[PDB]
């Protein structure tokens, strides 16, 4: 088995830019065997390059495939809007983990909000606590839950929006799920957010039962 | 034109089996290897195996041995993927896919003569969702807003414990669209989905402007309008 | 000169009075074997061969298809939704050697390099009027009654790095396989010497380790029509299907009796010639016995073993062109200018 490595996994780029995607094989291959695909929104991928450098059907000449030995590249000479996608290299049965093209913009700190469980939800024996990180860039963010100052683990889940079409930011929810009994047992609920746009981590919190 | 067309979304309980079909057209079915590729939502492409429609010989990736069966009906130009002993790890999109042809109109053609791995023609993909849940409409809870970040307040509704996808969420019957984020649903360990929908609004409009999230879930024929206000 | 495609003629030692079907076919399809066979060494000549793209293989396939269509008539053919009925008498069916020979204006080149793998340049070449005599044995998994390698086992594959490519193994030492339907009438068995078979796998592992320096595992077929999940062959005019799990179930790391294969005679078979089923008459009574030499193997290598300390090989087959390739790999046709 010849493994395939694609890194970076995310390239932050701009319209009109020259973009270079990298693919590395675990041992030397013939260029006849290296393939590039692109995939948009989890739909069927489509062919970009075969045999390292031969453009597939419908692929314009701003796409250039090159490489040999173990090191291969897909170059887009001048990026267009339609080019934003996830690109996968394939060598025999092996796929790289993909490189996503993302729209580069300036750092934007998240606005952070915390929401306690509703009284109506508590009736049903479960409590959801939600932490909202709104309109931030870049994507990387750490959200840590604390209950009575104790670090929580394995009882929260994060969901993230796709990059916004107008401002190119992300938004993210972190939802902490507790039993009603566990919720009523403790007082202070807090989510602490760490992000490049925040000089120091930001904590939002509430005390159970207080206005 | 070559076309690979797969069967529709399936929901299956854990432990059950599922069969996906891949109906081909526009070429000689028996002459080209069929491959299957798995993609867990948000993750990369994983090759599962190939099957030679001439004779039905197979080659399964070690990770899927015991899980997959790849078969065909040559008369119907159809390939099948069957997954057994379903678990949550099997929730994914499955693609049938074939590489380029190579026979060049020669007399005897076998898919094993080709390269195979220049994957060119894909099925549209088939989603398999593993959950013990039956159809269930959502509960809708308020995310109630002082709390000002970025000069603005935030509110929303938590749309919890429904099955299957999708739900649609609107605010004030579609009049409120600016600043709205409806997050992707997550399939919880319970086998039910949940999501939140939020919106940021002027902090000086609370109690003077009414905010209603409208939640519709077609599979259970339920509609919920939940007014979201600050708790005094 | 240059590689060319033409119609080779065939030669055989068939006899007019034999009702055995290969004899009958060859009596009209072939000439008598060449009384004066001559090999001419070509001094200092190098030549490219490709056993995987060889029109000799394509013609042999066409020819053995016509042999079978003329010789082994099913009672019923199920090609598509259709049904085609005809007379279904039992026959004597036992392969004889067929030679393929160059027509005037053409020549057959022969690779005389005993270590040639089947694709690439050959530094030791001769011209021949005819191939050696090749028995057109139809079987899966195990290659029977064929040619042997001279010094060490050969592993032949267009590119063994590609798990979709068929692997043809050629043995040095033949291994007897003896199959019997004793006097349920469909039940039969094959016997293989365990010591010989184990020594055979050892030799095969030694060569495979040159491509994959790992633990080597042999495992049984994991899917497909019965013809390819079993060792299928014919004997006494009947079609045998033998479970080869007892042949392919071992692990060979770098370190630190009789094998019985159950078989069944089938009346319903999947044709190798073309897509379709054929039905033959119920089995003849009496004792049926075939003693053959295993001289090669058809294998597939498990793909996707993303990070393992082992490679797994399973018996394969089904495309009988691989059977013809195992014999014709050292030949190519050229047009002499
Ligand atoms: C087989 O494929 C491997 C992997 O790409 C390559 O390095 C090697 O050169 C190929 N062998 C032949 C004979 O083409
Ligand atoms: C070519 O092969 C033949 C038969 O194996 C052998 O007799 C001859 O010596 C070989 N030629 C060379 C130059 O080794
Ligand atoms: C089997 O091999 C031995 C030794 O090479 C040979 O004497 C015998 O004729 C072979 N039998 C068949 C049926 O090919
Ligand atoms: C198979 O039959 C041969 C004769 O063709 C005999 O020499 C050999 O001992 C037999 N092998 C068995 C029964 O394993
Ligand atoms: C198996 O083969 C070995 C080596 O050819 C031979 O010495 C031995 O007698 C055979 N065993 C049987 C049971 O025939
Ligand atoms: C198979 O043969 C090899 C030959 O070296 C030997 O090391 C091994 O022990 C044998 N295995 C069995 C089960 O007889
Ligand atoms: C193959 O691996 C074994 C065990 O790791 C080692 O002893 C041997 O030298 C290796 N051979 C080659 C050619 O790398
Ligand atoms: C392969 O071996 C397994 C394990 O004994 C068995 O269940 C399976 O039926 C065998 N396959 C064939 C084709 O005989
Ligand atoms: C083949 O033999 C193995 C081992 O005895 C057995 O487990 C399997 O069921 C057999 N396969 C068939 C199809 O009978
Ligand atoms: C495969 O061989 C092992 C010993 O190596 C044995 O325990 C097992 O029963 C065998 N499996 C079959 C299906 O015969
Ligand atoms: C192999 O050759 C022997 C000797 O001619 C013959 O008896 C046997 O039937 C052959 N086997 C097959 C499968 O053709």
């Amino acid at each position: 088995y010849i493994g395939v490595t694609q890194s970076p996994a995310i390239l932050s780029v701009s319209l009109g830019e020259r973009v270079t995607l990298s693919c590395k094989t675990s041992q030397a291959i013939t260029p006849r065997h290296l393939v590039w695909h692109r995939q948009k929104g989890g739909q069927a991928p489509s062919l970009v390059m075969t045999g390292t450098s031969e453009r597939a059907s419908g692929i314009p000449d701003r796409f250039i495939g090159s490489g040999s030995g173990t090191d291969f590249t897909l170059t887009i000479t001048r990026l267009e809007a339609e080019d934003f996608a996830v690109y996968y290299c394939q060598c025999l049965e092996a796929f790289g983990q993909g490189t996503k093209l993302e729209i580069k913009r300036t750092v934007a700190a998240p606005s952070v909000f915390i929401f306690p469980p509703s009284d109506e939800q508590l009736k049903s024996g479960t409590a959801s606590v939600v932490c909202l990180l709104n309109n931030f860039y870049p994507r990387e963010a750490k959200v840590q839950w604390k209950v009575d100052n104790a670090l929580q683990s394995g009882n929260s889940q994060e969901s993230v929006t796709e990059q916004d079409s107008k401002d190119s930011t992300y938004s993210l929810s972190s939802t902490l799920t507790l039993s009603k009994a566990d919720y009523e047992k403790h007082k202070v609920y807090a989510c602490e957010v760490t992000h490049q746009g925040l000089s120091s981590p930001v904590t939002k919190s509430f005390n159970r039962g207080e206005c | 034109q070559v076309q690979l067309v797969q069967s529709g979304t399936q929901m299956k309980e854990p432990g059950a089996s599922v069969t996906i079909s891949c109906v081909t057209s526009g070429y000689e079915f028996v002459e080209i290897l069929i491959n299957w590729v798995r993609q867990v939502p948000g993750r990369g492409l994983e090759w599962m195996g190939w099957m030679n429609p001439r004779g039905g010989g197979v080659n399964y990736a070690r990770q899927f041995q015991g899980k997959v069966t790849m078969t065909r009906d040559v008369y119907r130009d159809t390939a099948y993927l069957t997954l057994s002993g379903l678990t949550s790890g099997d929730t994914a999109k499955y693609f049938c896919v074939r590489g380029r042809s190579c026979c060049g109109g020669r007399r005897h053609c076998n898919g094993a003569d080709c390269f195979n791995w220049d994957f060119q023609h894909w099925g549209q993909g088939t989603l398999v969702i593993v959950s013990p849940a039956s159809t269930k409409g959502p509960s809708v809870f308020p995310l109630a807003p002082k709390s000002t970040s970025g000069g603005t307040a935030a509110l929303g509704c938590l749309v919890k414990d429904y099955f299957p996808e999708p739900v649609t969420v609107s605010w004030n019957s579609g009049a409120l669209t600016s600043g709205v984020h409806t997050f992707p649903a997550v399939l919880q360990s319970s086998g039910l989905y949940s999501l939140s929908s939020v919106v940021t609004v002027p902090s000086s409009s609370l109690g003077t402007q009414t905010y209603i999230c409208n939640v519709n879930h077609k599979p259970s024929n339920t509609k919920v309008d939940k007014k979201v206000e600050p708790k005094s | 000169w240059k590689e060319a495609e033409t119609t080779l003629f065939c030669a055989s030692d068939a006899k007019a009075y034999e009702t055995e079907k290969h004899n009958v076919w060859a009596t009209h399809a072939c000439v008598p074997t060449d009384p004066n066979p001559q090999e001419i060494h070509l001094e200092n000549v190098t030549e490219e061969f490709n056993m995987w793209k060889n029109n000799m293989v394509e013609q042999m396939h066409t020819d053995i298809i016509s042999l079978w269509d003329q010789s082994l008539k099913p009672c019923v053919k199920l090609t598509g939704g259709s049904a085609i009925t005809q007379a279904c008498p039992k026959v004597t069916f036992e392969p004889i050697p067929i030679h393929y020979c160059a027509p005037a204006g053409f020549a057959i080149l022969k690779c005389k390099d005993e270590e040639f793998n089947g694709i690439g340049p050959c530094k030791n070449v001769s011209t021949v009027q005819c191939t050696h005599g090749i028995k057109p044995v139809v079987s899966t998994q195990l290659l029977l009654n064929g040619s042997l390698a001279e010094k060490e086992v050969k592993i032949r594959c267009e590119n063994i790095t590609n798990n979709a490519k068929t692997i043809i193994v050629q043995l040095v030492n033949p291994v007897k396989i003896n199959c019997t339907r004793p006097n349920d009438i469909r039940q039969a068995h094959c016997n293989v010497n365990r010591t010989e078979w184990n020594n055979t796998l050892h030799q095969v592992v030694e060569q495979l380790r040159k491509h994959f320096n790992k633990t080597i595992n042999f495992a049984n077929s994991t899917g497909g029509d019965l013809e390819i999940t079993t060792h299928s062959f014919n004997c006494g005019g009947e079609f045998f299907y033998c479970n080869t799990t007892n042949l392919f179930n071992s692990t060979w790391n770098h370190t630190a009796d009789t094998i019985i294969l159950p078989c069944r005679i089938k009346q319903i078979i999947n044709m190798w010639q073309r897509v379709g089923q054929a039905m033959y008459a119920p089995p003849i009574r009496g004792v049926i016995r075939c003693e053959s030499n295993i001289t090669g193997l058809i294998l597939t290598r498990d793909g996707g073993n993303t990070n393992s300390t082992r490679e797994t090989f399973r018996p394969g087959g089904g495309d009988m062109r691989d059977n013809w390739r195992s014999e014709l790999y050292k030949y190519k046709v050229v047009k002499i200018e």
